[PDB]
């Protein structure tokens, strides 16, 4: 996943630390995108 | 000779020194810690300052009152020495 740096637009607090949350969240994001692709394909098939 | 009043005054001066040293240590450390909490809280949240000043003021008062009580009693020690004859 190439990192895309958009220019700009109370910071968040991260428990236990942002690194662990990011590590646990990336696979979930990939699974969510795969699920979106599967649903999208199902609609296209119908 | 060792005039008794001289010993009384020396003891009172040392006692006032101890009172003030302890008071200064307590005041400095406590105010520093409370300010550390305040600075961290404001850093996390921009608008938190308004509501954070209230507990910070309570802490500062509780610490500075303890320090100023020691101030008053040091003044008692070095100006109206108990037990001085």
């Amino acid at each position: 996943m190439e990192v895309e740096y958009v220019g700009e637009v109370t910071l968040y607090s991260f428990e236990p630390d942002p690194e662990t949350l990011f590590d646990a969240l990336l696979p979930r994001y990939i699974a969510t995108r795969v699920y979106a692709a599967l649903l999208e394909a199902a609609a296209s098939e119908s | 000779d060792l005039d008794p009043n001289a010993i009384i005054t020396a003891g009172a001066l040392i006692g006032g020194g101890l009172i003030m040293g302890g008071g200064a240590i307590g005041a400095g450390i406590g105010d520093g810690i409370a300010g550390n909490a305040l600075i961290s809280g404001i850093a996390r949240q921009p608008e938190a300052q308004g509501r954070l000043f209230t507990p910070f003021f309570i802490t500062v008062g509780l610490v500075e009152a303890a320090y100023f009580i020691n101030l008053a009693f040091m003044a008692l020690f070095v100006f109206a020495t108990p037990g001085l004859q």
